[PDB]
C-alpha cells in the first residue's frame, strides 16, 4: 500500500485520495463520498523488476458514509488483513 | 600493512607426466615405500622422509605428490620419485610438471565476531555453526577459498603460488580488522 | 513521524512502520486500532 | 465428545499388514484437549471465541491418541501424538465460555 | 528398505481437519458408507435481532 | 489522444452506470459500453494449470513424482501453511532440472527433500532444528550435511541465519514443567513468561560474552533454562541435578551441556566479582544461584567494564607465549640431485622380493 500521492499545485491530495492517511488507509471518524479509495493497494505484475499495478478499493454506494473503526491483524501465513465498520 | 604475520604454506600438490607404461605390480614388490591394494584400488602408493611427502603412481603414466611445504620442494620430492621409478627400471621422464594446489594459514590475534561477517558478507562469506564451527568464505581475486575462526587464525586454499595467498591475505586483513 | 497504532487490551501505544508481524510489545496480542483522525468534521445538528 | 468417540476408537481399535504379519498397531486412548490456535513459531494459547470472529480464523481444539506399534520390537509407545482438531460447539463442555 | 520403518513417519494431520471443517462450512455431508448425500444442514446464524 | 482536439486530458469516467471514456478537455465521448462476465457462469468457473494447459506435467518421472509427493507429506505432517508445501515444492521442481540432481541414489533425493524444505523454513524465519529434520528421514546426518552443502553451493541461493530468540520461543514451549501433571511434583511450576523472560536474558548474556559464536546452540541453551528454572526458586531447586532435570522434563540431553554450563558458570563467578555485595560475600559456583537476577538487573554496565579485564576459546587461552612462529627458509631444491643411495634405500633386495612373494600367497 503506497501513501496517498499529493497534488504538485496545491500541495496537498488529488481529490481521490481526500480521506487516506500517511500510511494509505483511511481515518477512522472521516467521512466517505462515493468512488473515493480505502485502501491505495497495489499488487505486482509477476502473476528486471516486476511492475506493479493499481487495484484500489473503491467505496461505492449512493450516499455518504462514516468511518467507525479500522483494524489490523496477520494470520498465521503473514498475510495482513484489514477491516473497516462503516457508519449511517 | 601487515600484522607483521605472513601467512605460512603448509602443503602442495604437484603431478608430471611419466611418459611411459608402468606395472602397479612390479613397482609394489620391488620398492620399499611402495603400497599397493588393489581390492580397494588400483594405484600404487609412494613415501619419502626428504621432502616429507606422499605421492601415488598409475601405470597409465602419472604421479601426483603432496605434503611438500613449498612448491620447489614438491618438484624435489616428485623428481626423487621419478628417480626411484627410473632405476626400478622403467623408462619414465619428468614430462609436463605442474602445480594444482597449496594451503596456507594465518593468524590475526584478536577475537572475530563472525555474525558481522555473515552479515555483511552473506553473499559469499558463508557461515553456519552447527555442523562446522569455521567459517567459509570465497572470494574471487584470484580464486580461492577461505576458511575462518573465532580465535583469529586463517585458513587459504586454492592458490597455485604463494603470491596469490600473500594477495588474498592482504585483501581480507582490513576486512578482518573491521 | 511514524503512524501509532493502539493495541486490543493494554491500549498501550503501538508501532509498526515496517513489515514486520503484527504483535503487541507488551502482551502477545496481534490486533491493533487506527487513532482517531487529526481533522475536523462538521456536522449538522438535526 | 464425552462416549462416542471412545466407543468409535474401541471399534476400531487395531490394525495390521497382511504383507509380512507379526507387525501390528493398536491404539489405547484417546482425547479432545481444550481450544487454542498455532502460532507461526510451533507454540500455541488459548483463545476466546470472539478473537476467532475478528480473526476469521476457526475455533478449534487438537484430538490426541496414544499408540501403541512394532518396528524390531514392540516396546515403542507414544502418549501424546496429535492426529487432528475438533471445532467446539460454544458453551459444551470444552468451551472456554462455561 | 530392509531395515525397518516406523509408521510414525505418516502420521497425515490435514484429512481430518478438512474433512471436518469443510464439511461444517459447505453443508454437505457425503458419505459412500451409506451411498447418503444430504444438503442444507447446516445454515448462517442470522442476526437481525 | 482526442480526436476533435488532439490533446491528452482524457480520463476515465463513469456516469450513473455507464462506463466511458471522456476528452474531458472538450466533452468529447471517445470509448464507451463494455463487456463482462455474470454471476451465473461464477459458480461454473473452473481452473487448469497452465502448465497442464501448455502439455507439461505429462514429463514426471515416477520417481519424479514420488519425490514431491515426499515434499508433500513431510509437509503436511508438521501442520504447516500451505504456502510452505507450495514454495518448498517449486524450489523442488527447479532443482530436478540439473542433470547431476536426477541423476542420484535415493537417499540424495531424500536429503534433498530434507534440506528443501528446510531452506524454505528458514526463508520465513521460522525456526526448526536440524536434528527434528534429521529424525524424520531414513538418512544419516553426515550425509544430510554433504548434500545440504552440495545444493546450496549449486544453486547460491540465500541462508538466512537461525535467529537465536525464536529458537528458544519453539524449544522452551516444549517441556511439561508447567503443568500439575502426576507425575510430576507440584513444587517446580511456574509462570512460563518470567520462566522465558529469565532465560531469554541469560540467553542474551551467553551471546554477548562470546559463548555462542561456532558452537552447538541447543546445549547452552538447556542449560540456561536449568540455571533459570533453579534461581526461580533456590530454595530446593539448588539440590536438583541437570541429569534430574531432563529425567522430569522428558528431554535429551547433549553430551556438552555440562561444559557449557560450566563455561557459563566461570562467566558467572568473573561477573559476580565486579558487583561490591557480591565479591565480599565471597560466593562460589553454587550459591550464586540465588543472585542471578541481581546480575541480570545491572548486566550492561558491569559486562562492559569487566571486558575491559573478552572471551574466547578458553583451549587457546593457556596464555600463548608464541604465536605462529616464523619456519626457517627451506626454499632450496638442490641443483639436480642431492643424493642417489636414497633409491637405493627405498627398493628391496630380491630376498626381500621373494619374502614379499611369499608374504601373501
Ligand atoms: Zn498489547
Ligand atoms: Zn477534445
Amino acid at each position: 500500500v503506497m501513501g496517498p500521492m499529493l497534488d504538485a499545485a496545491t500541495r496537498k491530495p488529488i481529490w481521490r485520495h481526500e480521506i487516506l492517511d500517511a500510511d494509505g488507509i483511511c481515518s477512522p471518524g472521516e467521512k466517505v463520498e462515493n468512488k473515493q479509495v480505502l485502501v491505495n493497494k497495489s499488487m505486482p505484475t509477476v502473476t528486471q523488476q516486476p511492475q506493479y499495478k493499481d487495484v484500489p478499493i473503491t467505496y461505492k454506494g449512493a450516499t455518504d458514509s462514516y468511518i467507525e473503526k479500522v483494524m489490523i491483524s496477520s494470520n498465521a501465513e503473514d498475510a495482513f488483513l484489514i477491516k473497516m465498520l462503516l457508519r449511517q | 600493512g601487515p600484522s607483521g604475520i605472513v601467512p605460512q604454506l603448509q602443503n602442495i600438490v604437484s603431478t608430471v607426466n611419466l611418459g611411459c607404461k608402468l606395472d602397479l605390480k612390479t613397482i609394489a614388490l620391488r620398492a620399499r615405500n611402495a603400497e599397493y591394494n588393489p581390492k580397494r584400488f588400483a594405484a600404487v602408493i609412494m613415501r619419502i622422509r626428504e621432502p616429507r611427502t606422499t605421492a601415488l603412481i598409475f601405470s597409465s603414466g602419472k604421479m601426483v605428490c603432496t605434503g611438500a611445504k613449498s612448491e620447489e620442494q614438491s618438484r624435489l620430492a616428485a623428481r626423487k620419485y621419478a628417480r626411484v621409478v627410473q632405476k626400478l627400471g622403467f623408462p619414465a621422464k619428468f614430462l609436463d610438471f605442474k602445480i594444482q594446489n597449496m594451503v596456507g594459514s594465518c593468524d590475526v590475534k584478536f577475537p572475530i565476531r563472525l555474525e558481522g561477517l555473515v552479515l555483511t558478507h552473506q553473499q559469499f562469506s558463508s557461515y553456519e555453526p552447527e555442523l562446522f564451527p569455521g567459517l567459509i568464505y570465497r572470494m574471487i581475486k584470484p580464486r580461492i577459498v577461505l576458511l575462518i575462526f573465532v580465535s583469529g587464525k586463517v585458513v587459504l586454499t586454492g592458490a597455485k603460488v604463494r603470491a596469490e595467498i600473500y594477495e588474498a591475505f592482504e585483501n581480507i586483513y582490513p576486512i578482518l580488522k573491521g | 513521524q511514524p503512524m501509532i497504532y493502539i493495541c486490543g487490551e493494554c491500549h498501550t501505544e503501538n508501532e509498526i512502520k515496517s513489515r514486520d508481524p503484527i504483535r503487541c510489545r507488551e502482551c502477545g496480542y496481534r490486533i491493533m486500532y487506527k487513532k482517531r483522525t487529526k481533522r475536523l468534521v462538521v456536522f449538522d445538528a438535526r | 465428545i464425552n462416549v462416542e468417540i471412545k466407543k468409535i476408537m474401541k471399534a476400531n481399535e487395531k490394525v495390521t499388514s497382511d504383507a509380512d504379519p507379526m507387525w501390528y498397531l493398536k491404539y489405547l486412548n484417546i482425547y479432545v484437549g481444550l481450544p487454542d490456535v498455532e502460532e507461526s513459531f510451533n507454540v500455541t494459547r488459548p483463545v476466546s471465541p470472539h478473537e476467532c470472529r475478528l480473526r476469521d480464523m476457526t475455533y478449534s481444539a487438537p484430538i490426541t491418541v496414544d499408540i501403541e506399534y512394532t518396528r524390531g520390537s514392540q516396546r515403542i509407545i507414544r502418549n501424546a501424538l496429535p492426529i487432528g482438531r475438533m471445532p467446539i460447539m460454544l458453551r459444551s463442555s470444552n468451551c472456554v465460555l462455561t | 528398505r530392509a531395515a525397518q520403518f516406523d509408521v510414525v513417519k505418516h502420521m497425515r494431520q490435514d484429512q481430518i481437519t478438512n474433512g471436518m471443517v469443510n464439511a461444517i462450512s459447505t453443508g454437505n455431508w457425503s458419505l459412500k458408507r451409506f451411498k447418503m448425500d444430504r444438503q442444507g444442514v447446516t445454515q448462517v446464524l442470522s442476526r437481525l435481532s | 489522444r482526442c480526436p476533435d482536439c488532439g490533446s491528452t486530458e482524457l480520463v476515465e469516467d463513469s456516469h450513473y452506470s455507464q462506463s466511458q471514456l471522456v476528452c474531458s478537455d472538450c466533452g468529447c465521448v471517445v470509448t464507451e459500453g463494455v463487456l463482462t462476465t455474470t454471476f451465473s457462469d461464477e459458480g461454473n468457473l473452473r481452473e487448469v494449470t497452465y502448465s497442464r494447459s501448455t502439455g507439461e506435467n505429462e514429463q514426471v518421472s515416477r520417481s519424479q513424482q514420488r519425490g514431491l509427493r515426499r515434499v508433500r507429506d513431510l509437509c503436511r505432517v508438521l501442520q504447516l501453511p500451505p504456502t510452505f508445501e507450495d514454495t518448498a515444492v517449486a524450489y523442488y521442481q527447479q532443482a530436478y532440472r540439473h542433470s547431476g540432481i536426477r541423476a542420484a541414489r535415493l537417499q540424495k533425493k531424500e536429503v534433498l527433500v530434507g534440506c528443501c524444505v528446510l531452506i524454505t523454513c528458514r526463508q520465513h524465519n521460522w525456526p526448526l532444528t536440524m536434528g527434528a529434520i534429521c529424525t524424520l528421514l531414513y538418512a544419516d546426518l553426515d550425509v544430510f550435511s554433504s548434500t545440504y552443502m552440495q545444493i546450496v553451493k549449486l544453486l547460491g541461493l540465500d541462508v538466512p541465519s537461525l535467529c537465536l530468540a525464536e529458537l528458544v520461543k519453539t524449544y522452551c514451549s516444549s517441556f511439561k514443567l508447567f503443568q500439575a501433571s502426576p507425575s510430576v511434583p507440584a513444587k517446580y511450576v511456574e509462570d512460563k513468561e518470567k520462566m522465558l523472560s529469565r532465560t531469554m536474558q541469560l540467553v542474551e548474556l551467553a551471546n554477548e560474552t562470546w559463548l555462542v559464536t561456532g558452537r552447538h546452540p541447543l546445549p547452552v541453551i538447556t542449560a540456561a533454562t536449568f540455571l533459570a528454572w533453579q534461581s526461580l526458586q533456590p530454595a530446593d531447586r539448588l539440590s536438583c541435578s541437570l541429569a534430574r532435570f531432563c529425567k522430569l522434563a522428558n528431554v535429551d540431553l547433549p553430551y556438552p551441556a555440562s561444559s557449557r554450563l560450566q563455561e557459563l558458570l566461570a562467566v558467572l563467578l568473573r561477573m559476580a566479582e565486579q558487583l561490591a555485595w557480591l565479591r565480599v560475600l565471597r560466593l562460589d559456583k553454587r550459591s550464586v544461584v540465588k543472585h542471578i537476577g541481581d546480575l541480570l538487573q545491572h548486566r550492561q554496565s558491569l559486562v562492559r567494564s569487566a571486558f575491559r579485564d573478552l572471551l574466547l576459546p578458553p583451549c587457546m587461552l593457556k596464555s600463548p607465549k608464541r604465536i605462529c612462529p616464523v619456519p626457517p627458509v627451506s626454499t632450496v631444491t638442490g641443483d639436480e640431485n642431492i643424493s642417489d643411495s636414497e633409491i637405493e634405500q627405498y627398493l628391496r633386495t630380491p630376498q626381500e622380493v621373494r619374502d614379499f612373494q611369499r608374504a601373501q600367497a
